[PDB]
């Protein structure tokens, strides 16, 4: 259920454009 | 007036906010949103008015 919580930040993002909070996400 | 402009009810409501603009993209937790608040202008490491 780690992934719904997913879905609850990324169609609601910030628009991050780093890819070390991609990786760690 | 500007009660009415903000979507937080309370606090903990409240410290996702500032984390969605601070550190935006990551997913927010709820011990990961209170430090960010106190290191920001209450800790003595990260702040000084000197």
């Amino acid at each position: 259920a780690a992934a719904q919580v997913l879905s609850s930040v990324e169609s609601e993002i910030g628009r991050t454009t780093d890819p070390v909070r991609m990786y760690m996400r | 007036e500007t009660l009415r402009v903000d979507p937080t009810n309370d606090r903990l409501s409240a410290l996702v906010e500032i984390y969605r603009m601070m550190r935006p993209g990551e997913p927010p937790t709820r011990e990961a949103a209170e430090s960010l608040f106190e290191n920001l202008f209450f800790s003595e490491d990260r702040y000084d008015l000197s």
